[PDB]
RNA sequence: ACAGGUUUGGUCCUGGCCUUUCUAUUAAUUCUUAAUAAAAUUACACAUGCAAGUAUCCGCGCCCCGGUGAGAAUGCCCUCCAGAUCUUAA
């Protein structure tokens, strides 16, 4: 690409972009969906961050962890 | 070849035993080379339309010695008794556009068992065989499912309102696009 | 409902811990409320606390 | 087909190296080796001089080496144990080629630890990974 | 090799056989032996034999001798929490201290099968990449897939530039 | 309480019928060789040798499990008509996860008609092959089963072989691996080639087929021709164990028979060849006694 | 990273300072930062062009 | 390399053939090359169908959840892969292309209609 | 390295060089089509085209991709991570 530094050139300078037609019986009916597709893949988002979360205490203070964690300092002592 | 349809009879007929006998075909084949070591790499083709370049390979200086998948006795000659490996061509000293063919043709030979290699032992892919799991067994159907409607509701191609229909276009002037309403049901083919 | 796999999923993981309720499972969009691109947003920076 | 054990021997200025090897290693030696073991029966070899190249002495140290050998049956007369042949391909399979006739002694050899052995570093790069050599890997004409 | 008295004991193999794996928490092993007496034999044929082996699968644990400085030999294990592990030996042979190690302060069976079994879980064998770390390169080479074009030519119908030329009428 | 082959009393029995072959177990094959190694050992070590090598060739000798005919996969999870022709060929969606069995991936596939099932068993190992390769595996049907590759390497006498193939390339549980072990059964007990399966770890295997198949004549009279009176009082058992509800188990029961009385009860009850049954042991016995 | 013959550059020190006070100094006051010309639709102090559908 | 910034986002590397893609699905940097440094191979896609007619499709769904749990965003072929899959629900932009093509076929089949007579 | 040639009236030993194998660039000679991989002199100076756009204004990215190896023996690997980005109440 270009860098910051650059001038843009002489053909796009004066050059705004132009949207396309819109089908507006279209345009709402995909809207909808859009939002009920962003608030589905928003509730699955939080439904992996709590699994996320009980494997990070799990992993953290499990029980399976505390047991090795008494076991060891009971077999070294 | 006066045979073309049975390539294992020239092995078992007489003009093959007082020629070769019980030595390979390769027995008292030398390949020549520049040097005390051969190079890795031997020759590409040794026929070229109808010219012989020189020095023939023990396969193809006998035209009545066919590489086929049948006459196991000619594959076994290349295939060491002992190790099952494939005989390389700086080895036999035949080209490689044979070489590659004899290759294919032991494979083709081993997939057909008519050439034996090495069937090791193997245990069962899975430990322990459960059938009552989910994933292979069949799982409670949804009631979304057994009514006929889809996963979700708004799969469903709805007729937006009026009043919003409006709304979109009064912002959209200039930009508009012919309408339309729900697509059909079933596509038709051509 | 939840996604077909996911449901698929999540009936077969409760199932080997010997859980024989066919309860339905649904997913809940308490905290699933997102604002529409029009509400503005804020300016001020964030306080890390 | 094969010789019985590894033989390193050393003549005036030839240093022999040989190894035993299996039915699929067939009598990769010097090319004069080769045409004196074709002549006596050994029909797989590996081989290596180092040092000196004359001809008579690499003829006679290899004649030396090859009758310096040591029977599975004199080892075993001489020790009162089985020599007991475990075949790599063969498993834990314990194959047994010559028996101690005579007095078979119940005394067990005494298991040392750590073997006080002779090693080369040219074995010991080949058994490491370390030969690197092109020439080492090269594809050669049949027996 | 060739040089040396013992020259078993500087290969790969000597090296990797010997199967003493400390724990976490050993940092420094500071051995302390004699070089007379017939009592401190053991300690010398521990030192001439096992440390190598020790050292090999205990990269960044310290290992620190010293000669005739106590009429006795023993060990001294220095661990993370500042626990020292005191280990005289007098009349222990070279097995014998080496087995004592490995009761007092190691990994277990056990705790080296589960380390060994997790590290294998990195290398997956459904992922792809180099031959470095993957075991294919590009799914063609897959025996039910297609083949790769520079492997077997694939059809005209399959080509690019088919599809851009026949666009063009 | 169906006796399974799993069970105990049925195991212990095959692997005394079985035997042990060292001579046969431990056989080279045709893989790379290195040179062999030398140590002298006294008598004792060599007897402990050889119970070392008894104890590994039990590992050669386990059994690989026969199971039943594995139902067809046929479940949908969901129906999108949105989807009716919006692709031309199907997805396969397979669940990679190095800590789950393979029984338990669930193996999905979204056909292009719109549909989302579950894959058949011919699509779930054929993925589970493409994704965890093992060796000795082919992802496509190798052309080796058919009818006429099978029957030239039966006449070339490689039915262990043939077993040891299938036995890795398909599941225990599948349709195609059953065809091929009973065609496979057929041809042995056809042309009399049970010593081919002596000691190998196949053995329990056709014995288990043959008690249920009720066809025991041909591996009895060649059990008896070698002198093997055990493995033949072991097999009769077997069957008495399998068929509860028989005349053949009744009769040994009402009569108290020893076990060389057992084969002789079994040839006259429920043998087709029993006159040919009768003939051998009669020809053992009259050999045996003055023999031996 | 760390070695010991690292020269301590002090140009790289001082164009920052320099920056930061230019960057207060002749900050571009807002007025003039968001002037528009309402017959190209273009803005004199960055140079963008506004969009067609606010025209 | 060192960024300024850049969002964890799981994606699909093509890296394959002349004429035979094939994309790598893998989670990575946003501001790093397509076959570049990335963080964790997940799974693969295959576009042409093997001789089965079947185009497989590969997902590690336990470290893909953990990873979107963990913050890493979804493309677009991503997004349509796993609506194909069921994993998560189907496009809107894969249903209303759907409809477009519905609507296509529709016209195609009255010119068909009206050039016939 | 399975090695071979080369000193001397001649032998042995020590010993350097070359040949034998594999890869890459240029030049000569020759030359028919496809596919795949790769296009490698220049940190010497550049004519000309294009490579950063999006958007109801705000804002966001603008050596990110891509390019090169002049300097740096620079570095490989390992702890700690300020700070920056995405989602959260954390
Ligand atoms: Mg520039
Ligand atoms: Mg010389
Ligand atoms: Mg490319
Ligand atoms: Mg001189
Ligand atoms: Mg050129
Ligand atoms: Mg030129
Ligand atoms: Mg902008
Ligand atoms: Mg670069
Ligand atoms: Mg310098
Ligand atoms: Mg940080
Ligand atoms: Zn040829
Ligand atoms: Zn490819």
């Amino acid at each position: 690409r270009k860098t910051r530094h650059d001038p843009p050139a002489k053909s796009k300078a004066g050059r705004v972009a132009t949207p396309p037609a819109v089908d507006p019986t279209e345009f709402f009916v995909l809207t909808e969906r859009y939002r009920q597709y962003r608030q589905t893949v928003r509730a699955l988002r939080l439904e992996f961050m709590s699994e996320v979360r009980k494997k990070l205490h799990e992993a953290r203070a499990g029980v399976q962890a505390e047991r090795k964690a008494q076991e060891d300092a009971a077999e070294h002592r | 070849s006066p045979y073309k349809d049975e390539p294992w009879k020239y092995l078992d007929s007489e003009e093959y035993q007082n020629r070769y006998g019980s030595r390979p075909v390769w027995a008292d084949y030398r390949r020549n080379h520049k040097g005390g070591i051969p190079p890795q790499r031997t020759r590409k083709m040794c026929i070229r339309g109808n010219k012989v370049a020189g020095n023939p390979c023990p396969i193809c200086r006998d035209q009545k010695l066919h590489v086929d998948f049948r006459n196991v006795k000619l594959l076994e000659q290349f295939v060491c008794a002992h190790t099952g490996i494939i005989f390389h061509a700086p080895y036999t000293g035949v080209c490689m556009k044979q070489h590659k063919k004899l290759t294919q043709a032991i494979q083709k030979a081993r997939d057909h068992g008519l050439l034996r290699y090495h069937i090791p032992q193997v245990e069962p892919r899975d430990l322990d065989f459960s059938t009552t799991h989910g994933a292979v067994s069949s799982t409670p159907p949804a009631p979304t499912l057994v009514s006929g409607d889809p996963w979700y509701p708004w799969y469903s191609w709805k007729q937006p309102p009026e009043r919003e229909l409006s709304r979109l276009r009064r912002l959209y002037q200039g930009r508009l696009r012919e309408e339309s309403g729900p697509p059909p049901e079933l596509m038709p083919e051509v | 409902p939840y996604p077909p796999l996911l449901r698929a999923m999540i009936l077969a993981q409760r199932q080997k811990y010997g859980d024989t309720s066919t309860e339905e499972p649904m997913l809940n969009l308490e905290r699933a409320r997102i604002d529409p691109w029009d509400y503005p947003a804020k300016l001020e920076a964030k306080t890390k606390t | 087909h094969t010789i019985y054990h590894d033989i390193s021997l050393k003549f005036k200025r030839t240093h022999i190296k040989m190894k035993k090897q299996p039915r699929g290693y067939g009598l990769h030696c010097h090319r004069a080796i080769m045409t004196i073991c074709r002549l006596i029966g050994i029909k797989d070899l590996y081989a290596k001089v180092s040092g000196s190249v004359n001809m008579l002495n690499l003829t006679r140290g290899l004649f030396l080496g090859l009758s310096r050998q040591e029977t599975h049956q004199q080892l075993a007369d001489k020790k009162s144990l089985h020599v007991v042949e475990f075949r790599e391909e063969c498993g834990p399979l314990p194959i047994v080629v010559a028996s101690p006739q005579g007095a078979l002694r119940k005394d067990p050899e005494p298991e040392d630890e750590v073997p006080d052995i002779t090693l080369d570093w040219e074995d010991v790069k080949a058994a490491q990974g370390m030969k690197r050599s092109v020439w080492s890997g090269l594809k050669r004409a049949a027996t | 090799p060739m040089k040396g008295r013992f020259p078993i004991r500087r290969t790969l193999q000597y090296l990797g056989q010997g199967d003493v794996v400390f724990k976490d928490s050993v940092k420094v092993m500071t051995v302390n032996y004699n070089t007379h007496g017939e009592l401190g034999e053991g300690a010398r044929k521990f030192v001439f034999f096992n440390i190598p082996q020790i050292q090999y699968k205990n990269p960044w644990v310290q290992i620190t001798m010293f000669k005739n400085m106590t009429p006795s030999p023993f060990l001294r294990f220095y661990l993370d929490s500042g626990e020292q592990v005191l280990v005289d030996v007098e009349s222990k042979s070279n097995k014998e201290i080496v087995e004592h190690i490995r009761k007092i302060l190691g990994k277990n069976e056990e705790t080296l099968e589960k380390e060994e079994q997790e590290k294998k879980q990195l290398s997956h064998p459904a992922h792809f990449g180099p031959r470095k770390y993957c075991l294919r390169e590009c799914m063609c080479e897959v025996e039910g897939q297609v083949p790769c074009p520079g492997l077997v030519p694939l059809p005209k119908e399959m080509t690019g530039k088919y599809k851009a030329a026949l666009k063009a009428t | 309480r169906k006796p399974t082959f799993m069970d105990e009393e049925v195991q212990n029995i095959l692997i005394k019928m079985t035997g042990l072959d060292l001579q046969k177990i431990f056989k080279p094959a045709l893989q790379e060789l290195k040179p062999p190694t030398y140590k002298l050992m006294t008598q004792a070590q060599l007897e402990e040798a050889t119970k070392q090598a008894v104890e590994a060739a039990k590992v050669r000798l386990k059994m690989p499990p026969v199971l039943e005919e594995r139902a067809p996969i046929n479940d949908v999870l969901a129906e999108d008509k949105i989807l009716e022709g919006t692709e031309t060929a199907k997805y396969v969606f397979t669940d990679i996860s190095y800590s789950i069995p393979h029984r338990e991936r669930f193996i999905v596939v979204r056909e292009p008609s719109g549909t989302l099932r579950k894959a058949s068993w011919e699509e779930r190992d054929r993925m589970i092959q493409v994704y965890f390769p093992r060796e000795g595996r082919r992802i496509l049907t190798p052309v080796i089963f058919k009818e006429e590759n099978l029957q030239t390497m039966y006449s070339q006498d490689q039915h262990v072989d043939v077993l040891n193939l299938c036995v890795a390339q398909f599941e225990p549980d599948s349709a195609e691996y059953i065809k091929i072990h009973h065609h496979t059964y057929e041809d042995i007990d056809k042309c009399g080639k049970y010593d081919l399966l002596r000691s190998t770890r196949h053995f329990g295997g056709m014995a288990w087929y043959f008690v249920n198949k009720k066809k025991i004549d041909g591996l009895l009279i060649d059990q008896i021709q070698r002198d093997l009176v055990s493995d033949a009082t072991s097999l009769v058992h077997l069957y008495h164990i399998l068929h509860p509800d028989g005349q053949s188990a009744q009769e040994a029961k009402k009569q108290g028979a020893e076990g060389l009385h057992l084969i002789k009860v079994f040839a006259k009850t429920e043998a087709q060849k029993g006159a040919y049954i009768e003939l051998t042991l009669q020809a053992y016995q009259e050999a045996f006694i003055t023999h031996s | 990273m760390a070695r010991k013959k690292v020269r301590p550059r002090l140009i790289a020190e001082l164009a920052r300072r320099v920056r930061a006070l230019r960057e207060q100094r002749e900050r571009p006051r807002d007025s003039q930062r968001y002037a528009l010309d309402y017959e190209t639709m273009m803005r004199p102090h960055s140079g963008n062009r506004l969009p067609m559908r606010a025209w | 390399r060192a960024y300024r910034g850049g969002h964890l986002t799981i994606r699909l590397a093509l890296g394959g053939c002349t004429n035979r893609p094939f994309y790598r699905i893998v989670a990575a940097h946003s501001k790093c090359p397509r076959d570049g440094r990335f963080v964790e191979q997940l799974g693969s896609y295959d576009p042409l169908p093997n001789s089965h007619g079947e185009k497989l499709v590969a997902l590690n769904f336990d470290r893909i959840r953990h990873w979107i749990g963990c913050g890493a965003h979804l493309s677009k072929p991503v997004e349509k892969l796993l609506g194909l899959s069921g994993f998560y629900p189907l496009h809107p932009m894969m249903i209303t292309n759907a409809e477009r093509l519905r609507r296509k076929r529709a016209r195609e089949v009255l010119l068909a209609s009206q050039k016939t007579d």
